[PDB]
């Protein structure tokens, strides 16, 4: 992120003044924020990364060749609705530390009728044919008659198989605004947290993963999982996207992640 | 309320605490550790960094700026070129002595370097160097030194080079014109053209009254004429417009002049091609109404209510001026000479062997005076105010304008169409004379007359002014072949002014039959066609003349004053003075058919 | 009136104003002291931004310098050149070989 | 009354004023070391200095860098030229078309003014000026406008 | 003016250090000051502005064909000293604002042998005609027996003619400087202060002008009458001259107003 | 000395840290000193200045043909080893002004059994013949089995015999560092004061020196006599060298000697 120095006692200039908001710069601030992506800056099919920049920053572009999602107004918010033609991925680069991250983002379902609904997957492109000792990150939710329950799982010996990492889920409704966070450490251990504008629905924790119950590729696919196109595309809306380089749940980062869910609380929910 | 009328006795510092709250708060939640919030100073030992003899550390300890042994700052992280890192830089080169631009929004400009007229300077440039990414050139063109140093402009426009010791001197010699006569309106409510003039122009100061014309009500037919010796004229003062009698607007004689606006129009130019204002002083010198032969060197007369002539008091003057550059320590250059004359001596036959005369002993004597090494560029604007018998005035002029000593920048009965002799509407006193031209009329004449000098000087191409250059007679039919600089030339039909009979055309020979012209017309965009009223062939001295016919031989009106009739079909540019479209009229000429 | 109405309303922050009201004039008159202090550098989202790596800006808030993609600082006040701009240039002109 | 209206006018400063009076407070307190350590900025009449506009001076008083009538800043410690003040540089010389660096080490490097193929073109190279220590030229290539720098 | 930085920890340059007397600091902080006028810069009927400088500031020139006036060091102060022969006009500019100003100046009498002074006056190179609809700021001092009463007034019809703003008109002795201040504000009307070396003399105020006396221009010429060489002149001296932008009388800027008279008593008075 | 300024609020140089130790920061920042010798810097012949540097300091070069000194650890401290073969002059520079000056030096003898030992005198290739009109600084030690004396004194006519300018020298081992400091002033008079591990073990003051105590010359030689290279060479170690253009000993600079012992004593003592 470009740091900006103000300086009052100094020779006046004479360009227009550079303004930037309060959000901008409270967002930021937040220590750890590697990767930020906002969906007010969506624009044909291509996502550019808020805080680092078009060049410096790693850009979710649309794959498929299905109609490109444009940006909804949902609840007077703005968000990426992708209606099951959507598949952003990452090429070429790792949008996550496969060894510590935070993964951050808000998941609005406007009606949804779909059983299976696939945010985050890994990238169809995987460069180093992913199997059982190359896992990575996938979110699967799954829709009842008008309750929907979030998992995190890894990736095992084929792109669509999932490998789960808890146990109990909880459910919440169909039309509601999620916020859901992933945190990985090498001592902490997995943590998960989905929240809604209500209270925290889940609260989830793993601090004995198995071989095959972590992550280590950080390379993420939005919208559909694999190269598998037939159905369980997901259908519905994101949000803002941060990515944190150290994990926000494990102890000593409680004030960081507070102050990041209450904005998050007072901006999408 | 006594808090109330406490916060009303104190509302200055209260908004300033407002506006600065932002930063009061700052300091005050951190005032405990603000000691330890600041920069530190601390001297070091100076082991190995011998030739690094100050440092200048971020948070982090890496060294930003330090001074080296000769005392010149040197950056970590290094400074941008101007042109490189920022959009806009003009490059040179040289293709057998001319110069073509590179960088620009489309194609190369190309600026010769073989000058047009005759007395011109082959430039040959060479490329001294890139200043703020643009290319700063040395040509062989004589402006102080045998050697000018000039830079590109955004268009190619090749400018003096900035120097802050170094004045441009801008000079107006010859009649009542120059000096600025009646020419006190330029609009309903506004007297002066140029009420205020941009930074770094001055004129002469004088004791008590300052001005352009350095405080002389100059006239030969008046009785009340003024000398300023040398040690009248003190220092230099702000530019503006000044009127000399100081009085109400109806007795006012000299209010402003070209020099103003000329001065004005110049800078401004050099300021858009550089990017730094130059120093320019405004100098006004001449006498209303003076003979040709009286404005000599060797036989001049005295000026009437004077003990000096007009060519002594300019002598003066300059030495004035140099010497006071010298104590302030700066430079003088005459960048250019403005003239206007040819309403006095217009009767005389040998107007341009004396004219040509005086201009080369000016010349020298500025060379001599200034310490230059170039002469100064001599432009004026044809005048057109004369009786049926001044023809000689225009005639010597257009022959020296075609010899090299002198550059056109066009005719005077423009004006006619612009309000240039008189505004649509004012309270008149005083008949408003049509020979002398109001504020507007001057400020166009300046425009136009820099426009030229500018063209001259910085592009090294002097502007075609629209001439007759040779005629064929056939029969009762003749024809006139016109250069402009376009090529393409017409007639136009409804001008500010009134027809001059045959589009302006009068026809004489030496001959008791003399045919005078029955019909105008144009058939080509290049030549004129005029039909005669009887056949021509074979006569003697058949002469044709072009804004040269006249009939004021007693007052000057807007019926009666020669002017044209035929202009140039591709317009200068909108002008700046009074937002009209400028445009290239014919300059009166008289040639004979071959 | 909503003048009125406002004045009412805001004669608590009058009345706490006039309270320290010698203290405000005294800050008032060295303000350029204290907001020669209040220097800041919080990092800003580089979107619409990628060229200038780091900004600096002045009290209004437009730009002074900022560091090009390269690293090089760019001056939005041009910096002088010493020939140009100061009283003293030595300019050099290739005449027959010699030198003018 | 003109107590009342300049009341309502400044109301707004007033009330940003009393939000922080407490930190208000709290800096006039202390003004003696902010006074002692801060940097003093206040106006003066502009006789004698015409052409700087704003001027910037250190502890002892001396100007540093000033602003000219023009917008131009002039820095009174002259800037490091790079190549003359770092161990680096690279300048060109015309020797019969072709380019020879001289700020190199050991040996001047020849770039040839004629082509190496019988289709292209001859460069007649000149020495532009100089920037950042090395040398930039104008070639009769054509790039974008039939010359290249 | 020229705003001076003067930095704490800084690379040292080699050159003698800027020198500013403290009193041209303190005047030039004076919030709402644009104009000022020192009789130490007048050299040879010109008196350049100090605050804006030469080449910015308006030059009072001369504008008669007399002998110019020149500083005399009377009283033991320095004044510009015209012996009813000389006259001081801003060429072509504007020196007060019409919408609000305050002018305040210094007149030191001589003796004056006359009985009508006319130290402030309209140009007479005036763009517009002064007429009912353009007025000027004049000040008449009317001298009958060695007393000298000082009165403001606007110009009328014929532009010598005078139409006066105050209603009293207190009187000082003719062997003290005094001090004139005018103020005319929009919301505010007008305000006179006339100050001598004991205390103030008049203190006149007019919260409701007509139409006849408000100000409609802003060009103002000293020392001389216009269109009319006679026993009309200003047989006195100007110390200083100082143009405000806002009305000093106002109670906002009374604090200011309380420093700037603590400057010139402490100069002149 | 090259001024350090840091800054806070600028930007980031990419490139190694410039660190210095906190010994030489304090050590630079000494009020008044002018010169300051390290046995740490000492090249293999040449001793550099510190303080200054080798481009502006005087170089104390070794001028003879015996056996160049070498550096010597002692007691686990860094010293220069004179052993009767080193003659470090400074040629062409005035090491002291006599106007006022302060010298403190480390000396450690090395199990000496020479009996006269000359660490300081005056320049062998000095341009002015010293004489009765020009005195310079001379230190002589005299050992007495095992126990060495100091004497401050000022070159006599003979440019060999010095006058004594201290009367009274108590005796110290010939095992142990000692700090030296000479200190001379127009208004204060002579001071010497040596110190050793255990405490002050000398503190002599002339208050009113005669003519031939005060000194006029200016530059000092270490390790020989005046152009003797018999048996009156130096005999031991050196160390640091300080160099102050001030009075130590008087009662304004008094702390200022605190902060120097204690430099000193903390180091090598």
């Amino acid at each position: 992120p470009s740091t900006l120095i103000n300086r009052r006692i100094d020779f006046t200039a004479s360009g227009s003044p550079l303004v930037v908001s309060t959000r901008d710069r409270e967002i930021a601030a937040f220590t750890g924020l590697t990767r930020w992506y906002s969906p007010a800056d969506y624009a044909n099919g291509h996502w550019p990364d808020r805080l680092n920049g078009v060049e410096q920053g790693v850009m979710l572009s649309h794959s498929h060749s299905s109609t490109t999602p444009t940006t909804a107004t949902i609840g007077g918010d703005t968000y990426v609705n992708q209606a099951g033609n959507g598949r952003l991925v990452g090429f070429e680069q790792a949008l996550i530390n496969p060894s510590a991250f935070t993964l951050a983002f808000v998941w609005h379902p406007n009606g949804l009728t779909q059983t299976n609904n696939w945010p985050v997957c890994t990238a169809f492109d995987q460069v180093p044919i992913p199997d059982t000792n190359n896992r990575a990150l996938q979110v699967y939710m799954f829709n009842n008659a008008g309750n929907i329950q979030c998992r995190v799982s890894a990736s095992g010996a084929t792109g669509n198989a999932a490998t789960n990492i808890f146990s109990g889920w909880s459910t919440f409704p169909n039309s509601v605004p999620v916020i859901v966070l992933i945190g990985y450490s090498a001592a902490a251990g997995w943590f998960n947290r989905v929240i809604r504008t209500t209270g925290v629905v889940q609260n989830l924790t793993n601090a004995s993963p198995t071989t095959a119950q972590t992550i280590n590729l950080g390379r993420l696919q939005f919208g559909m999982l694999f190269q598998t196109t037939a159905s369980s595309n997901d259908q519905g809306a994101l949000g803002d996207i941060m990515v944190f380089d150290r994990n926000l749940f494990e102890a000593g980062n409680s004030a960081i992640l507070t102050s990041v869910i209450n904005r998050l609380t007072t901006d999408y929910l | 309320d006594p808090d109330f009328v406490a916060v009303s006795a104190a509302l200055t510092d209260i908004g300033l605490v407002a506006d600065g709250i932002a930063d009061v708060e700052l300091v005050a939640d951190n005032i405990a550790s603000i000691s330890s919030l600041a920069d530190t100073s601390a001297p070091v030992p100076q082991i190995g960094l011998d030739n690094q003899e100050r440092i200048e550390t971020d948070a982090a300890g890496a060294i930003l700026r330090s001074i080296t042994r000769d005392g010149r700052a040197v950056n970590t992280i290094p400074l941008g070129v101007s042109g490189l890192d920022t959009s806009g830089q003009r490059l040179a080169y040289v293709t057998g002595g001319d110069i073509s631009v590179i960088g620009g929004s489309g194609a190369a400009v190309t600026v010769p370097g073989v000058a047009n007229w005759t007395g011109g300077p082959t430039l040959s440039p060479q490329l001294a160097g890139i200043v703020d990414g643009r290319s700063v050139l040395t040509i062989n063109r004589p402006f102080a030194q045998a050697q000018q140093a000039v830079m590109v402009g955004n268009d190619g426009a090749l400018a003096p080079l900035p120097d802050p010791d170094l004045v441009h001197i801008l000079l107006a010699d010859g009649q009542s014109l120059s000096i600025g006569t009646n020419g006190r309106w330029f609009s309903t409510t506004q007297m002066h053209a140029t009420p205020v003039l941009p930074r770094n122009i001055w004129m002469l100061q004088r004791s008590g009254v300052s001005d352009v014309r350095v405080g002389r009500q100059s006239d030969w037919n008046a009785g009340n004429s003024t000398q300023v010796t040398a040690e009248q004229i003190l220092g230099f003062i702000p530019a503006g417009p000044r009127p000399l009698p100081n009085v109400i607007w109806s007795s006012v004689i000299f209010s402003e002049s070209i020099l103003e606006r000329a001065a004005k129009i110049y800078s401004d130019r050099v300021f858009a091609a550089t990017g730094r204002r130059p120093h320019v002083l405004i100098i006004a010198i001449g006498v209303g109404g003076i003979s040709i032969d009286n404005m000599q060197k060797t036989g001049a007369a005295t000026i009437p209510n004077t003990t000096t002539t007009k060519y002594d008091q300019d002598l003066v003057i300059l030495n004035r001026v140099k010497a006071l550059l010298d104590a302030q320590g700066k430079r003088g250059v005459v960048v250019g000479v403005l003239r206007k004359h040819g309403e006095t001596s217009s009767a005389d036959t040998a107007y341009a062997t004396k004219a040509t005369t005086q201009i080369n002993d000016l010349n020298t004597d500025i060379k001599s005076i200034f310490g230059q090494a170039g002469n100064p560029i001599w432009i004026e604007h044809v005048q057109s105010s004369h009786n049926a018998a001044g023809i000689e005035s225009n005639k010597a002029l257009l022959a020296m304008h075609l010899a090299g000593t002198l550059h056109l920048a066009g005719p005077d009965y423009q004006l006619l169409g612009r309000q240039g002799f008189q505004v649509t509407g004012v309270t008149t006193p005083p008949n408003p004379d049509f020979v002398h031209p109001t504020a507007r009329g001057y400020a166009i004449i300046a425009e136009e007359m820099i426009d030229q000098l500018w063209q001259v000087l910085a592009f090294n191409r002097r502007r075609l002014v629209t001439r007759a250059s040779a005629a064929a007679a056939s029969g009762s039919t003749i024809d006139v072949t016109f250069t402009s600089h376009s090529g393409a030339i017409e007639a136009v039909a409804s001008p500010g002014w009134t027809d001059p009979g045959n589009l302006g055309f009068t026809y004489t020979d030496s001959g008791g039959s003399v045919p005078t012209i029955t019909g105008a017309s144009v058939l080509n965009p290049t030549t004129v066609r005029l039909t005669m009223s009887a056949s021509v062939a074979g006569r003697s001295n058949r002469l044709v003349r072009y804004a040269l016919n006249s009939t004021a031989v007693s007052g000057f009106t807007a019926t009666n004053k020669p002017r044209g009739m035929i202009r140039d079909t591709t317009s200068l540019g909108t002008s700046e003075v009074d937002s009209e479209t400028r445009w290239a009229w014919a300059v009166p000429a008289e040639v004979s058919v071959t």
